[PDB]
């Protein structure tokens, strides 16, 4: 399953861009893994 | 304006995604407003989250096994307990929740988040002026000074499963119509800006402020115009309301020619045959959807509505019978004048308005 | 002293002999008050005696035909139109006016005089401070101060052809039972007494002096206790209010034995010989009548009140049930202890007073 999941991170992204770098880079690319699959 | 522009997209990005109805985006929505959230277990079944800040608490109760809301409670702990947070409904016995509803009535978290955000920004600038007293209060003020002044509107709290005061008129069918919502807002120009507490007294027909010590800053009481909506815009005289007070000008942007349906009709030879339009207009007019009415300008609330009803009733209704294909048509500011025939301005009773158009309509069908 | 007797003369006269209602006597005790009075003839059938000073009007009008008053109206010329003169009655849809029922219901002026005083009072002492608004606005937040203290005492207004406002409580058979008068009286003590404006504000869930600058001088908020009337006056520790607070203290004038009939109790033999009765009172047991509640005192009504029924309910039962001809009674100020069976004290609830009342009744009957 990937829909849930890119809806998911799609909303912690919405929710908290405060977060560091780190964290946006990192989920930014668990979606690129999601969409890649 | 990195962080303007980055809190604009923020706030963009809360209004176009406010996420599903879920006890985990519950918990985040309140801890991106900063609130202290913690979940308790009540029973295997039913799952409490507690949010708090200063003033307010709000417990929600959460059935495990039907994947629904089941309550919401607010808590003050301020020594007013009497805040309303129910939709007043005439004839209802059961006082519907707002909070709840937010969560039960909705697809989405979009109602819930605008609730929590005034019920945030009251718990934030309130002290030693308490902001949840003195908006219960207002509500009475405002009936009263209607009552005094003879102005035939009815005064509402909590509309639609949302917070705020809500000014009404009757219909043409005596349904209740909103004109106007009464709600307090940041203000984003002047953090020093002080709001003081402003009663309406029986005894002098006056709003008086009885202690000038009672006031919070960076807060402004708005009046919002509720359009039923470009026919349906309110447009108001340039100078009729000092610009100080003007929060929301709409902006016609220079690239959509959007005068004025009105100023288009002075400028277009699409009329009725049978009338011959003056203008006699002195100020261009303006659409403005939202007033700072806070202090000493609570007094213009009466003026703008009365405006904001003429508008509609005669303003609105000439223009909608000019539009659809000789009498001079003069049309000013506060009145208006069909040759000998009939005159109506500003000052004359919604009962005058009516029979002015009553009687317009006749000579132009 | 001669002028204090005088009127003290006067003042017997007029409540000895209110004369008859006649339109003759209503004009002689109208122009005895000071007010204005003139009489018009509104038709063959129909005289009006028209009455006035300085906030009030009152005109009664006269059936030549039946020799009876047919109706009273008052207006004011104050900005408050609002003043109630109507008796608050649950359920009656005609609303009995005071003055009118005052002429008509009595054999005698005697009401309508007692009522017309305390309008002249307030029309007098009227100025910023509206005595007519502020009145009738106090009577809603006494109101609201017991609904927010969480006290079992109901607010009317107006009761029996009176001007007041009157504090019920529900007695046993659920018949409301008046334990309280307050009313405004004129300050024979001190004419520079500042009688201010105190408003119970929601948010504070305090007593507030929002005005300091409105104030009357010479004039006094008083609390009266109505007793159902020795056994039925209600007895203070003397240290219960400061001395300064007692206008009328029942002084048992030096001639007739009658301690409080509870002190009678400590001394007489004559007990139920089931009770060992101890007295554990630190203070001498004072009857009050009256109490001045103004300005900064309107904390107190809740209090005394309190008390009124706390020794209705508790020490006049256990009083009554002694005396009627061993276990250790302890009697003291604020508490009562029946051995280790049963105890109360003045802060429990009204439904743990009367628990008490009928474990002790059972044991003594």
């Amino acid at each position: 399953e990937f829909i849930p999941h890119i809806f998911y991170s799609l909303h912690q992204i919405r929710k908290d861009p405060n977060n560091l770098s780190n964290q946006l880079e990192t989920l930014t690319g668990s979606i690129r893994h999601r969409l890649k699959l | 304006s990195y962080v303007e522009t980055l809190d604009s997209m923020i706030e963009l990005f809360k209004d176009y995604k406010p996420g599903s109805i879920t006890l985990e985006n519950i918990t985040r929505l309140c801890q991106t407003l900063g609130l202290e959230s913690f979940t308790e277990e009540l029973s295997n079944e039913l799952s409490r989250l507690s949010t708090a800040s200063k003033i307010i608490v709000i417990d929600v109760d959460y059935n495990k096994k039907q994947d629904r809301i089941q309550d919401v409670k607010l808590v003050l702990a301020s020594n007013f307990d009497n805040f309303d947070y129910f939709n007043q409904r005439d004839g209802e016995h059961e006082k519907s929740n707002i909070l709840l509803n937010s969560l039960t009535k909705y697809p989405d978290l979009k109602a819930f988040h605008n609730n929590l955000k005034f019920l945030y920004l009251l718990d934030a600038y309130s002290h030693k002026l308490d902001l949840f007293k003195y908006f219960t209060e207002l509500s009475h003020y405002i009936r009263q000074c209607f009552q005094d002044n003879c102005c035939d509107f009815k005064v509402r709290t909590n509309l639609n499963d949302k917070f705020g005061i809500y000014i009404l008129t009757q219909g043409i069918n005596g349904k209740e119509v909103p004109l106007a919502k009464i709600y307090l807002e940041e203000n984003k120009s002047d953090s020093q800006y002080r709001f003081y507490e402003y009663i309406y007294s029986q005894e002098t027909k006056s709003w008086i402020n009885e202690s000038a010590e009672n006031f919070s800053n960076g807060i402004s009481l708005v009046m919002e115009i509720v359009a039923n909506a470009y026919t349906d815009l309110i447009w108001f005289p340039e100078d009729f309301i000092s610009p100080e007070l003007i929060i929301d000008k709409v902006t016609c942007s220079s690239n959509s020619s959007s005068s004025p349906p009105i100023i288009d009709l002075f400028s277009n030879n699409n009329y009725n045959s049978r009338i011959q339009l003056m203008n006699d207009f002195t100020t261009k007019l303006i659409n403005i959807k939202k007033f700072d009415i806070s202090n000493d300008n609570l007094d213009l609330i009466s003026e703008i509505l009365k405006w904001v009803q003429w508008s509609r009733i005669v303003l609105q209704n000439v223009f909608k019978l000019v539009s659809t294909p000789v009498l001079q048509l003069i049309v000013s500011e506060d009145h208006i004048i069909l040759d000998t025939i009939s005159e109506c301005n500003l000052y004359d009773d919604v009962k005058c308005w009516s029979k002015f158009i009553e009687k317009f309509q006749d000579i132009v069908s």
